[PDB]
């Protein structure tokens, strides 16, 4: 999935084509602010999607939950439509 | 002062570089006296980089700036801009000297 | 917020086109002395009944009012352009460069001969894009003249030879855009341009000198009023200045005896 964020940090536009002087003193000055603040942000996305050791225990706050899901009274790969079914055959059999 | 000190030591004596600023000449020659010093930093940063993409990096970046022609200068880069900029002194003189013909 | 930083960059395009299609200059329109009014009536003090030390209240209020006005000219004017940018940023072609991040595809992994040429990628922009070809000597030339130096006993000063062909070459260095030389490219440096502004603010400040000189020669008493304190003294009419240096600049008047 970080995979899939990163390949549209791929397509981000290069903003460092527009950092001379050409650039700054034709703008107008909140425009200038406003790019600079949007290459800042940039950074910050690609600092934080290529984060990677965060992945491993970004993992670990949906394996307890899942595995809680799995620790059933019933059984390990129950679900509602077996469950369904089988109330079917409990409710329309005799008693 | 922290764009010389690297250069000209920690008394930097930075009233005679505002006064008069360095030739493109001098920087030449103090981009050159310092880089041997610099390759061998850049020699010992590589070799202790924790990765060989981090080393090539290191190398690359002083492959690039210990090149003297890569010195950015504005006066090159943008002339307009830079006689605009001794124009925005040279019209503060001449406003002073508007007032002083006029005493 | 990709199509916000396109968008940001579409405009940067339309505000430079926009610029060069006028061709104005690049510090005019920052500047705000080039929208202060320098014909406006320039309000007299002295009708306007002030007291000793109110005139130089008066003088500062005229002064900031007219510097805010000439910064609301400015911000008007910036309010237009971006008006007029914003136009144009809309009918654009917005085929920029993307930013160069290593080759990463969903299974797989990157390689190193990848990450190396984005990092070729990032180095490539630090170069200028028009740069002084700089000629550094390499030791193959300076030795070549150096021992020259020394078939001839002069060895001593061969790296005298050597750094004064190095600058020979150093100050007729020609400038590069892209490997190819701008002919005829003139540039001014900073040093000269420093010199330039020293040399002219020096005379500015011998007239300064001059004029006092006259004004001292003349009538030396004016040196018992301090520069600071001098339109502190004035006011709307003349038997409303304030008396503390009158008297004193009387009796200075007549002379030593």
């Amino acid at each position: 999935l970080s995979n899939e964020r990163y390949q549209l940090l791929s397509q981000w536009p290069d903003f460092t084509t527009m950092y001379g002087k050409d650039f700054y003193y034709r703008a107008h000055p909140e425009d200038l602010k406003k790019f600079y603040d949007a290459a800042d942000e940039y950074y910050k996305l690609y600092e934080t999607v290529t984060e990677f050791d965060s992945l491993s225990a970004l993992a670990s706050q949906v394996v307890p939950n899942y595995a809680a899901r799995r620790r059933s009274t019933v059984h390990p790969a129950i679900g509602s439509t077996v469950a369904d079914g089988a109330f079917t055959n409990f409710l329309l059999s005799k008693q | 002062k922290e764009e010389l000190k690297v250069i000209y030591g920690d008394n930097v004596d930075v009233k005679h570089f505002q006064a008069s600023p360095r030739t493109p000449v001098q920087q030449l020659f103090d981009s050159l006296k310092n880089a041997a010093a610099n390759k061998e930093r850049a020699a010992k940063e590589a070799a202790a980089a924790a990765s060989p993409y981090l080393a090539y990096a290191v190398t690359k970046k002083q492959e690039v700036q210990a090149d003297p022609s890569n010195i950015p200068f504005d006066e090159v880069l943008y002339p307009q801009l830079s006689e605009e900029l001794l124009e925005l002194e040279l019209s503060d003189i001449r406003e002073d000297e508007i007032a002083l013909e006029k005493a | 917020k990709k199509q916000a930083t396109e968008n940001l960059m579409k405009l940067l395009q339309a505000y430079k086109d926009i610029g060069d299609a006028k061709s104005e200059p690049l510090l005019k329109n920052h500047n705000p002395r080039t929208f202060e009014d320098r014909d406006y009536p320039v309000p007299d003090f002295r009708t306007q009944n002030l007291k000793a030390g109110d005139v130089p209240k008066f003088f500062d209020t005229v002064i900031s009012t007219r510097a805010s006005a000439a910064i609301a000219s400015k911000d008007k004017f910036w309010a237009g352009r971006k008006t007029e940018a914003e136009a144009a940023s809309a009918k654009a072609s917005a085929a920029f460069p993307r930013v160069a991040v290593p080759e990463w595809k969903k299974g797989k992994t990157v390689s190193i001969e990848n990450l190396n040429t984005v990092t070729d990628k990032y180095a490539a922009a630090l170069v200028p894009k028009r740069k002084l070809a700089l000629p550094v000597l390499p030791e193959g030339v300076k030795k070549a003249v150096e021992d020259f130096a020394a078939s001839v006993g002069q060895a001593k000063n061969a790296s005298e030879v050597s750094e004064l062909l190095a600058k020979s070459l150093a100050e007729k260095a020609v400038v590069t855009e892209g490997g190819k030389v701008v002919e005829g490219f003139s540039y001014v440096s900073k040093a000269v341009a420093a010199k330039v502004i020293a040399t002219r603010r020096a005379e500015v400040h011998e007239r300064l000198l001059k004029l006092w000189a006259k004004r001292l020669l003349v009538s030396p008493e004016l040196a018992i009023v301090p520069l600071n304190e001098f339109d502190a003294q004035l006011a709307s009419k003349f038997e409303g200045i304030s008396p503390k240096y009158q008297e004193l600049l009387s009796a200075v008047a007549q002379g030593n005896k």
